[PDB]
DNA sequence: CACGTGTGCTCTTCCGATCTCCGAGTGTCGTTAGGCATTAAGCTGAACGCACAAAGGAACAAAATAAACAATACCACCGAAACAAAGAATTAGAATAGTATAACGCTAACAAACATAAATTAGATCGGAAGAGCGTCGTGTAGAT
DNA sequence: ATCTACACGACGCTCTTCCGATCTAATTTATGTTTGTTAGCGTTATACTATTCTAATTCTTTGTTTCGGTGGTATTGTTTATTTTGTTCCTTTGTGCGTTCAGCTTAATGCCTAACGACACTCGGAGATCGGAAGAGCACACGTG
C-alpha cells in the first residue's frame, strides 16, 4: 500500500539515538504495562546528551595526548576528571583504563 | 664506583609509569591456574573462556588497586608512608566488607 | 546464519562526528560506550518503573523519566538533561 | 583430563603484587602485605567465582562465560565496562 | 470506607506461636517484621527477574527462586532455605 | 455451583505464609510475563523460614531480658548478633532499635 | 490575616550536648572541640541529599506535603533502608 | 566533693545510650531544621509528623554509624579523641567524597 | 648549597600492519495507519491532620570553673624494605591436534495464563484485661580515696 | 580498707497497649480451556584443552644500605564533670483551615495488528594511524667542591 513519507521518530526529535529501539527495550524490559510516547524520546535525548558529554571530554583527552583515536584510557581520563560524571560512575570499572595520575602530596620527595 | 638510586625514587618512577600505563600487572598463566583451582571448590571439570578469565583479571586488578588506594589513605592518616596489614583491615572495616 | 548482535555502535559513531569530526574511536572503547549506554538505560528505566509503582500508575510517562533523571543524575547534569529532554519532547510534539 | 590443581596462590608473586600496589600509588610496602593480599584476592575471587558458577549452573552450561563474570560483578555493585 | 491496609501481620503472629507460644509481639516490632518480609521479597523477586532476563526466559520458575536464594542468602542460610523450599515444593506437588 | 473441598495453597505446602498473596504480588509486581507454580510456594517457604529464623532469636533476646513481648530492640539484638543475618541486613536501619553494646577494648579503663 | 514564616539558621538547634549523646551511642569516649560544626555540616548535607530526593518524590506525586513513605523511598534510593515506617 | 575522673561517666553514658533506644535530638530543633532545609527545594512544605520522625531516626542512625567508623579511624591513629580528619577519612574510605 | 655526570624519558623519523574506514548485500526491526480498551486528568465534598497559639513544668541547654588526661612535638635506634646484578625458570607465542561442548534447529508436552463463581480469610471496630511504665524502698556493684 | 553514687531488684498502682470477639468485603481458589515456553534430541564447528619447541621475559637469590616505624619522654592546651540560671521544649488545650484523598465521570493516549521499506549487521577488501625501532637531546636525580 502507498503510504505517506517515511520519517524515523529519532528524526522528528532531532536526535541521533534511536527512539524506536529505546521504546522496544522499554516495552520488552519489564518495567511497566504501559510506556508513554514521550518517554523514549526523553530517554534517548538524555542518553545522547550523556554520550556526547562523555565523548566531548574523551576527544579532548585524546587531543591532549597527541592522538586521533579514542582508547579506553581516554574514556577513563574523561570520566574520572569530570567532577559530576564521577558521581554517576563511581562504582564502575573500565577495562584497560587504568587510574588517574594521582600521587599524594606526602609521598612526593622533599 | 657504580650508580645506585635512593629508596623511593624508582618506586615513584614506577608509580608514575604504572599510573600512566594500562597493561595488566599479573601474568595471565598464574591467574588461569588460580581461578581454575578456586572454581574446583564449587564445580569440578569447569572449562573457562579466555574472555572470562580476562574479565576476572581486570576486575581483580581494579579491586586490588582501589583497595591499595584506600589503604594508602589509611596509612597516611596513621603518619606513615608504608602500608601495614592493619591498614588493609581498617580499609576493609570502614568499607563494610568484613 | 547466527543471531544478529544488536548494539549501540553506530549511534556513538554518529554522535562523535557531531562533536569531534577528526577523532576516531577503537573497538574496545566502542564496547565500553556500549556498556555505558546499556547501564544508564537500565538505571533510569528501573528507577522510573519503581516511580510508577510507588504512585500506583501503570504507565511510564515523560514525567517519570524526568523525575528519574532528577533523582539519578547529579548537579548540573540533571538540569542540562531535563533541558535536553524537554526540548526534544517539544520538538517531537510539534512534528 | 584427570587434573586437580593445588596451591596456585603462590603463582601471583610479590613482584606481581608490588606493581598492583604501585598502580594505586603506594610508595612503600611492608613484607606482611603479600600473603594478606593473596588472601584478600582469594576471598574476593571466591565470592565472584561462586556467583559466576551459580550463574552458569543456572544456564545449564559447563563453561564460564565472560557475561557470567560481568553479572557476578554487577550483583556486588562492581560494574565492569568492556566485556558486554 | 477507606482502602484495606494489607499487611503480613497475621502470618508473623502465626509463626511466632509455632516458635514461642508464650511470647507476644508489639505493634512497632510487627511493622518492622512487615518491612523485613517486604524487603526480602523485593530482593529475591528482583534478582530472580534479572536471572530470567539474562538467560532469555520469560518465566520465573522454582529454579530461578532457588538460584536467587543461593545468590542472595549467605552461608548456612542458603542451604537451609533451599531445603525448606524444595521440601515445600515436593509437599505441594504430592498434593 | 457445588465444588470439591476448599483448601488453601499454603495448606498444601504446610506453610503459614500465604502462597496466593505472594503469587499476586509476583504477578502484579512487574518481574516477568509468567510466574511458575512452584515459585510462590518456594518464595513463601523461604520467607517463612527467614521470619522464623528472626523470631526464634528475638524471642530468646526477649526471654534473656526478662520480657514476654518483642520490641524493636529485641529484633535489632537478634539481627546484629547473628553472624549471617547481619550480612543479609547490613545496610538496614531499624527504628527504635539502638545499637549493640559494643565498647572497643582500647577505651576500657586500665 | 497572613503570618507566612520563613526560617533561617536552624542548624544551631542541634546542640553540642545533642551531638555528644549521638557520639555516646556510637561508642566515642573523647570528642574534640572542632567536631560539632563539621558534624552539623555533615548532617546538613545528608539531610539535603535525603530531603531533595523526598521533595522530588512528593512533587512527582503532585502533593504539597511530605509523607513518611517519601522519606523511606528516598533512603532506599541511597542504600540506607529504614524499617518501621511502611514499605 | 565527689568529682569523677574524666571519661568515667562518659563510659557510663556509652553503656546507657547503647542500652537505650530513644531519640537523642529533641524533636523541636529537628523539625525546624528540616523545615529550613526543605524550603530551598519547595516553599510552603507541610510535613507529616511521622516523616520528620523518620528523618530523625535515619539521621541519628547515619550519624551513629559514622561515629563508629570515626572511632575506628581514630583508634587506628593511636588516639582516643575523634577529630574532623577522622570524619573526613571515614567519609572518604566509605566513598562519599 | 651548587655545579658536572650519567640516566630515563621524551622527541624526531622511518617501516610494516593490523586495526579502522568504507562498499555491497540483506534480514529484521522500526515506521505508519486505524481501532479499541483503559488509564489518568479534572472537579468536588469530608475530614483528617497540619499549622498556629497559649500557658505552665521541667527538662535540657548554656555558661563558668577546676583539672586531669590526651594529643603532639621531638629524638634514638633498629630492622626491614628498596635497589641491583645474575642465573634460573617460568611464562609467552606460534603450531598441531584432538575434541567436549555449546549454539543453533525442529518437536511437543506440559505448564501457565484467563475467566467465573463460592467462600473462606483478613482487616476494621470495640472492649476487656494484663504486661508493663513508673514510684518507693532494698542490697550490691563499683569507683574514688 | 573504707565510703558513697548509681543500678538493678522487688513490690505495688494505675494504665494503655495487646489480645480476643464480631462484621463484612475482597481476594483466594476450583474447574475448565487455550496457548506459547521450554525440555529433548541431534549436529557442527569452534573454541577449549593439551602439548612441543624455542625464545625470552620475568621471577627468585642475595648482597648492600637507607630510612621509616616505633617506643619513650615532656609539655600545654583543652575536654570533661559539675553546678546554677535562664530558655526553650514538651505536654496539654484549643481553633481554624488547607491540603490530602476518595469518588465520579470522560478525554486523550497507548496497545495491538499488519504491511512496507529503510537501517544496522555481517562480510569483505583498501589504507593509514600507530606500534615498534634508531639516533639524538634534555629534565633531572644524584654526587663532590
Amino acid at each position: 500500500k502507498a503510504r505517506a513519507k517515511a520519517k524515523t521518530r529519532s528524526s522528528r526529535a532531532g536526535l541521533q539515538f534511536p527512539v524506536g529501539r529505546v521504546h522496544r527495550l522499554l516495552r520488552k524490559g519489564n518495567y511497566s504495562e504501559r510506556v508513554g510516547a514521550g518517554a523514549p524520546v526523553y530517554l534517548a535525548a538524555v542518553l545522547e546528551y550523556l554520550t556526547a558529554e562523555i565523548l566531548e571530554l574523551a576527544g579532548n583527552a585524546a587531543r591532549d595526548n597527541k592522538k586521533t583515536r579514542i582508547i579506553p584510557r581516554h574514556l577513563q581520563l574523561a570520566i574520572r576528571n569530570d567532577e559530576e560524571l564521577n558521581k554517576l560512575l563511581g562504582r564502575v570499572t573500565i577495562a584497560q583504563g587504568g587510574v588517574l595520575p594521582n600521587i599524594q602530596a606526602v609521598l612526593l620527595p622533599k | 664506583k657504580p650508580h645506585r638510586y635512593r629508596p623511593g625514587t624508582v618506586a615513584l618512577r614506577e608509580i608514575r609509569r604504572y599510573q600512566k600505563s594500562t597493561e595488566l600487572l599479573i601474568r595471565k598463566l598464574p591467574f588461569q591456574r588460580l581461578v581454575r583451582e578456586i572454581a574446583q571448590d564449587f564445580k569440578t571439570d569447569l572449562r573457562f573462556q579466555s574472555s572470562a578469565v580476562m574479565a576476572l583479571q581486570e576486575a581483580s586488578e581494579a579491586y586490588l588497586v582501589g583497595l591499595f588506594e584506600d589503604t594508602n589513605l589509611a596509612a597516611i592518616h596513621a603518619k606513615r608512608v608504608t602500608i601495614m596489614p592493619k591498614d588493609i583491615q581498617l580499609a576493609r572495616r570502614i568499607r563494610g566488607e568484613r | 546464519k547466527r543471531s544478529r548482535k544488536e548494539s549501540y555502535s553506530v549511534y556513538v559513531y554518529k554522535v562523535l562526528k557531531q562533536v569531534h569530526p577528526d577523532t576516531g574511536i577503537s573497538s574496545k572503547a566502542m564496547g565500553i560506550m556500549n556498556s555505558f549506554v546499556n547501564d544508564i538505560f537500565e538505571r533510569i528505566a528501573g528507577e522510573a518503573s519503581r516511580l510508577a509503582h510507588y504512585n500506583k500508575r501503570s504507565t511510564i510517562t515523560s514525567r517519570e523519566i524526568q523525575t528519574a533523571v532528577r533523582l539519578l543524575l547529579p548537579g548540573e547534569l540533571a538540569k542540562h538533561a531535563v533541558s535536553e529532554g524537554t526540548k526534544a519532547v517539544t520538538k517531537y510534539t510539534s512534528a | 583430563h584427570r587434573k586437580v590443581l593445588r596451591d596456585n596462590i603462590q603463582g601471583i608473586t610479590k613482584p606481581a603484587i608490588r606493581r598492583l600496589a604501585r598502580r594505586g600509588g603506594v610508595k612503600r610496602i611492608s613484607g606482611l602485605i603479600y600473603e594478606e593480599t593473596r588472601g584478600v584476592l582469594k576471598v574476593f575471587l571466591e565470592n565472584v567465582i561462586r556467583d559466576a558458577v551459580t550463574y552458569t549452573e543456572h544456564a545449564k552450561r559447563k563453561t564460564v562465560t565472560a557475561m557470567d563474570v560481568v553479572y557476578a560483578l554487577k550483583r556486588q555493585g562492581r560494574t565492569l565496562y568492556g566485556f558486554g
